């Protein structure tokens, strides 16, 4: 039984920074590591083999050091292409991924109310949308509340991987409701807490108001 | 070149079985370990087995023992994974692959393109595509923001452009969320010039391959 | 002094020059005859490295076993590649003779002696000899017939023992018998049970000085051609495929022993006409085999196994029975040699 832990969890560094990513071994297994790279959406791609040899076509700003329990990956001169998480791999085994970002100066979100369309509402349901767009950090709290009472459990966020040219998130989360429900009430808000905002800003709509 | 071409996208219900093909090129087919490996989504990847093509030899992983084979064809060099038994949380992106030597063969320089395998017990289906219209309030020769919200469609993957891809600029597509009725939702919101809402006209694109849906969605203040 | 390298070898057999049989009638031509007095020089206070993984004497024999198999064990259609070709097929005898491998002028075979050597590593206690010992070119899967022992002990040999696309071999002190005889295509080999077991508990503890105090099991192959799903190999000429299910079929823990819960395995085999060959990617057909009883008796004397994977599993490991590279079976042999040039 092979395990291979990955640490840090998210590794942050201002673009030009190095990030250092640790894989620790559970016993003893020489210089046989590998480590990829993997965004959302592609094919993993090889970094570095045998703990510290480069693969064709790699830059030269990623290296490997290690040899029987630790080992390393790092990267210099983190570009925003670069966002990634990164796994290290023994045989058949593979770590639970390092997530690595650049690290920017706060920027706080715009954000944005969207009530449910005449269509949808037709059919049944009511979908509430919040927006909040190109924003740093990524940590940030989205609260919706109906005529006040604050709902959860009945929303999903998605979020954006970070922009290569501004380094930011960006972040929508959907309320979906009954039609049933969504006429019952009348005042919808989204309100955000995020690092930039110095009060959180609530963003609003009356049903049935222009 | 070293290079794998594997089939396309699958979808299935719990209980059924599928294969997907990886046709190999540009080596020595017989001389190479050939690794299948699938990654879930917010998952690490996962090892599923390995063959060896001169003779057939096969590894599985234990966890698939049972529902797993590997099986080749030497005449058209080209690999196969039979998977059978499915069950929802197979879905995941399916490849091939191969190391970067010989005597290498878990390090893995050369990937198919993956396989999407889609499991559910829902049944494939079209978007339907609200309005996600810029507010009334916009600021007044400032940014506004509006969009289009991809509702109840399955399987994925959903791909989303405005104005016939003449619009790229401050778009933001989100990657879809699976819903408790088994059914995928995204939305794709744009910001623009307030000034423009009046005179530009802002339509999404939203094409749907597996149900072969297509929809053009214009959106204006309501 | 001297340094690794790669060079032609030549081979040296005691080869019958009257003989039909087809080891004999390669060797006669391809191979010199033996030294009745061959020196072996223990090198004093001499550590050398060796690699029988990486090591090119293997090589050379199988493109020689190879070639002495195309010219003695002719198909009556041969299809490699697209192209069928047919020819003359005649039954001959065919029963492997010792090939010895030798190092002309201006190279030498170092020879390591350490006990249980696994082939790769700093031998302490090295020799040089102009010739390997006398090995019989048997080809085989799953078992390793009429091959060298181990002195005291069963040794494993592996690249990587961790790693689960590599060929584990194993190396048995005490030979076990396997008996086989020959629907004229129906035959069967016999094993003495008890002493299979003996041998199958001896194994497994020996793994365990690898995977640790864990449970061993015994199971089947998972798939491929049926060269490598059986025990296949040749006797007679013909070409036999044998079920090797009631062999890899136990588990093992720490505190089981071969007395748990005739005394006879039986195997069920067949003789097959349709074969893929092992030389070369590609299919021959072979004539039905003659009437009359067939029989060979050979002893095991080492096996090749794979291990399972995976990313989870204590409590223990899982063997199946492998092969199909005859470049392994060599191995098996020729771990303790290495060729050097001199200055
Ligand atoms: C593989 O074998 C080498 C020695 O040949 C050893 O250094 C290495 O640690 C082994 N790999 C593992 C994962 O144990
Ligand atoms: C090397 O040879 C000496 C003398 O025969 C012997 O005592 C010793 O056990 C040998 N060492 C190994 C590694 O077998
Ligand atoms: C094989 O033997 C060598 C010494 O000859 C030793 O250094 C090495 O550790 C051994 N390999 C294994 C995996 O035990
Ligand atoms: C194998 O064992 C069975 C049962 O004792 C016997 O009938 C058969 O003759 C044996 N065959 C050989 C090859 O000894
Ligand atoms: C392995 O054993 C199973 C039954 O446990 C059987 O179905 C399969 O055919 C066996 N494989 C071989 C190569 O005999
Ligand atoms: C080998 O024997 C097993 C156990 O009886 C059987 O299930 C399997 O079908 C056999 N393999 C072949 C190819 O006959
Ligand atoms: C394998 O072992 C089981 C008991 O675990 C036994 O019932 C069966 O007969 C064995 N299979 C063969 C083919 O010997
Ligand atoms: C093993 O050696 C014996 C002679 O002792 C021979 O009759 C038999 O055919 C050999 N087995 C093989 C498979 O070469
Ligand atoms: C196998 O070899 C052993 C000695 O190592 C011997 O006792 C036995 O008779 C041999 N069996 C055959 C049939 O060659
Ligand atoms: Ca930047
Ligand atoms: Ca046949």
């Amino acid at each position: 039984e092979i395990v291979m832990t990955q640490s840090p969890v998210t590794v942050s560094v201002s673009r030009g920074g190095t990030a250092t990513l640790s894989c620790r071994a559970s016993q003893g297994v020489g210089s046989d590591v590998a480590w990829y790279q993997h965004k959302p959406g592609q094919t993993p791609r090889l970094l570095i083999y045998g703990a510290s040899t480069r693969a064709s076509g790699v830059p030269e700003r990623f290296s490997g050091s290690g040899f029987h329990v630790d080992f390393t990956l790092s990267i210099s001169g983190l570009q925003p292409e670069d966002v990634a998480i990164y796994y290290c791999q023994q045989y058949e085994t593979f770590g639970q991924g390092t997530k690595v970002e650049i690290k920017r100066t706060v920027a706080a979100p715009s954000v944005f109310i969207f009530p449910p369309s005449d269509e949808q509402l037709k059919s049944g349901t009511a979908s509430v949308v919040c927006l909040l767009n190109n924003f740093y950090p990524r940590e940030a709290k989205v609260q919706w509340k109906v005529d006040n009472a604050l709902q959860s459990g009945n929303s999903q966020e998605s979020v954006t991987e970070q922009d290569s040219k501004d380094s930011t998130y960006s972040l929508s989360s959907t309320l979906t409701l009954s039609k049933a429900d969504y006429e019952k009430h009348k005042v919808y808000a989204c309100e955000v807490t995020h690092q930039g905002l110095s009060s959180p800003v609530t963003k609003s709509f009356n049903r049935g108001e222009c | 070149q070293v290079q794998f071409v594997q089939s396309g996208a699958e979808v299935k219900k719990p209980g059924a079985s599928v294969r997907v093909s990886c046709e190999a090129s540009g080596y020595s087919f017989t001389d190479y370990v050939l690794q299948w490996i699938r990654q879930a989504p917010g998952q690490r990847p996962e090892w599923m087995g390995w063959i060896k093509p001169e003779r057939g030899a096969v590894s599985y992983a234990p966890q698939f023992q049972g529902r797993l084979t590997l099986t080749r064809d030497l005449y058209t060099e080209t690999a196969y994974m039979h998977f059978k038994n499915l069950r929802s949380d197979d879905t995941a992106i399916y490849y091939c692959a191969r190391g970067v030597r010989r005597d290498a063969s878990w390090w893995l320089q050369f990937w198919g393109q993956g396989t999407l395998v889609t499991v559910s017990s829902a049944s494939t289906k079209g978007p339907s595509v609200f309005p996600l219209a810029p507010s009334s309030k916009s600021t007044s020769g400032g940014t506004a923001a509006l969009g289009c919200l991809v509702k109840d469609y399955f399987p994925e993957p959903v791909t989303v452009s405005w104005n016939s891809g003449a619009l790229t600029s401050g778009v933001h597509t989100f990657p879809a969320v699976l819903q408790s009725s088994g059914l995928y939702s995204l939305s794709s919101v744009v910001t623009v010039p307030s000034s423009s809402l009046g005179t530009q006209t802002y339509i999404c694109n939203v094409n749907h391959k597996p149900s072969n849906t297509k929809v053009d969605k214009k959106v204006e203040p309501k | 002094v001297w340094r690794d390298a790669d060079t032609t070898l030549f081979c040296a057999s005691d080869a019958k020059a009257y003989e039909t049989e087809k080891h004999n009638v390669w060797a006669t031509h391809a191979c010199v005859p033996t030294d009745p007095n061959p020196q072996e020089i223990h090198l004093d206070n001499v550590t050398e490295k060796f690699n029988m993984w990486k090591n090119n004497m293997v090589e050379q024999m199988h493109t020689d076993i190879i070639s002495l198999w195309d010219q003695s064990l002719k198909p009556c259609v041969k299809l490699t590649g697209g192209s069928a070709i047919t020819q003359a097929c005649p039954k001959v005898s065919f029963e492997p003779i010792p090939i010895h491998y030798c190092t002309p002028a201006g190279f030498a075979i170092l020879k390591c002696k350490d006990e249980g050597f696994n082939g790769t590593g700093l031998c302490k206690n090295v020799s040089t000899v102009q010739c390997t010992h006398g090995i019989k070119p048997v080809v085989s899967t799953q078992l390793l017939l009429n091959g060298s022992l181990a002195e005291k002990n069963i040794t494993i040999r592996s690249e990587n023992i961790t790693n689960n696309a590599k060929i584990i071999i194993v190396q048995l002190v005490q030979p076990v018998t396997i008996k086989c005889i020959r629907d004229i295509r129906q035959a069967h080999c016999n094993v003495t049970r008890s002493r299979w077991n003996k041998t199958l508990q001896e194994v497994a503890e020996k793994l365990r000085t690898y995977f640790g105090n864990k449970t061993i099991i015994f199971a089947n192959s998972s798939g491929g051609d049926l060269e490598i799903t059986t025990h296949s190999f040749n006797c007679g000429g013909e070409f036999f495929y044998c079920n090797t299910s009631g062999l890899f079929n136990s588990t093992w823990y720490v505190n089981s022993t071969w007395n748990d819960t005739n005394d006879t395995i039986t195997l069920p085999c067949r003789i097959k006409q349709i074969i893929n060959m092992w030389q070369r990617a590609g299919q021959a057909m072979y004539a039905p085999p003659i009437p009359g009883v067939i029989k060979c008796e050979s002893n095991i004397t080492g096996l090749l196994l794979t291990r399972d994977g995976g990313k989870d599993n204590n409590v223990n490991e899982t063997f199946r029975p492998g092969g199909g590279d005859m470049r392994d079976n060599w191995r098996s042999e020729l771990y303790k040699y290495k060729v050097v040039e001199i200055e």
